């Protein structure tokens, strides 16, 4: 889960 | 009697010149009825089978009794659509088969007491909330993200920014995104016949925020009467029940995580600013999360942006297209 919700807050505006 | 015919046939020559003409507003319906079972119509056979929380588009305008609309439904034909009026008067009509309606039961009391019926049992009483049958709702419904945590803060920042900017990108030329700074939860109907007309009467209401919010209404209005799809990033809503009983009643779209163990963890990779308000964020989220499901329009489980960005993007296109 962790794996596609860590990118999602880093490449998303980060 | 040939007038029944000739109106028919000029009704329905009518219906297909306005076939292919731009439509001109929207409502939706309350009530679950069928718009050829009634004998009223002006074209019989060709009724529409909408149900409770229905949209219909107008576009021309007949008499005050039916107008004509098309189904929101993929493929939906014309249909005809009766008017606020014969909407009530179907509704007195439903409940006029029954043996009363008014105070004097018919428990075996006949020939003693006649009671005329009043005024209390028809619908000039019964005026305390007067639901409207029919509401003007924007042609198409915007589309809000909810959740995992509050709006305006970084994880629900970037959570909600990467599927705007995949939407941006994917519907170039034919979308539009505009961001309500303005509040938009207190969008009322029944409050009062003006409050605040002016904003110099210098009264409680004059100088309140609330001439913004009903300007940002009517401005979500008309730019749904475009036709064009737009989205909402207003960073006050934060609860499906807040806006659920509004006018506008926007397509919520909730994103949700398996367990807060994972979002702990998420935060936990951010840093010790949203570690500060990591507390009010998870209780927000169980918050939104006891909601049961049916209340949010569409849901997303999926762990990995693309299946939720395209699982969107075919909702939309569906939307899109049904609509056309």
């Amino acid at each position: 889960d962790l794996k596609g919700y860590l990118d999602w807050i880093t490449q998303a505006e980060d | 009697e040939s007038a029944r015919r000739e109106v028919e046939s000029q009704a329905q020559q009518q219906l297909e010149r306005a076939k292919h003409k731009p439509v001109a507003f929207a409502v939706r319906t309350n009530v679950s009825y069928c718009g050829v079972l009634d004998e009223e119509c002006p074209v019989q056979g060709s009724g529409v089978n909408f149900e409770a929380k229905d949209f219909l588009h107008i576009k021309e305008k007949y008499s005050n009794d039916w107008w004509i609309g098309r189904l929101v439904k993929e493929g939906g034909d014309i249909a005809f659509i009766p008017s606020p009026q014969r909407l009530e008067s179907i509704r007195l009509k439903q409940e006029q088969k029954a043996r009363r309606s008014g105070n004097p039961s018919s428990l075996s009391d006949i020939g003693n007491r006649r009671s005329p019926p009043p005024s209390l049992a028809k619908q000039k009483q019964k005026q305390a909330e007067h639901v409207p049958p029919y509401d003007v709702v924007p042609s198409m419904r915007p589309v809000v993200l909810v959740g995992p945590s509050l709006k305006g803060y970084e994880v629900t920042d970037m959570m909600q920014k990467a599927l705007f900017d995949f939407l941006k990108h994917r519907f170039d030329g034919r979308i539009s995104i505009t961001r309500v700074t303005a509040d938009l939860s207190l969008a009322k109907r029944s409050v009062l016949n003006n409050p605040g007309k002016r904003t110099i009467i210098e009264r409680s209401s004059a100088r309140s925020s609330i001439a913004e919010v009903q300007s940002e209404i009517e401005r979500i209005f008309e730019l749904a009467k475009s036709l064009q799809l737009v989205v909402l990033d207003a960073d006050t809503i934060n609860h499906p029940a807040q806006l659920a009983k509004t006018s506008l009643a926007p397509i919520i779209v909730f994103v949700k995580v398996s367990s807060p163990k994972v979002l702990q963890r998420l935060i936990r990779s951010r840093g010790k600013s949203q570690m500060k308000h990591l507390t009010v964020q998870m209780m927000a989220y169980d918050k939104l999360v006891q909601c049961p499901p049916e209340s949010f329009d569409v849901i997303l489980d999926e762990n990995q942006l693309e299946d939720a960005c395209e699982h969107l993007a075919e909702y939309l296109e569906v939307y899109w297209r049904a609509t056309h």
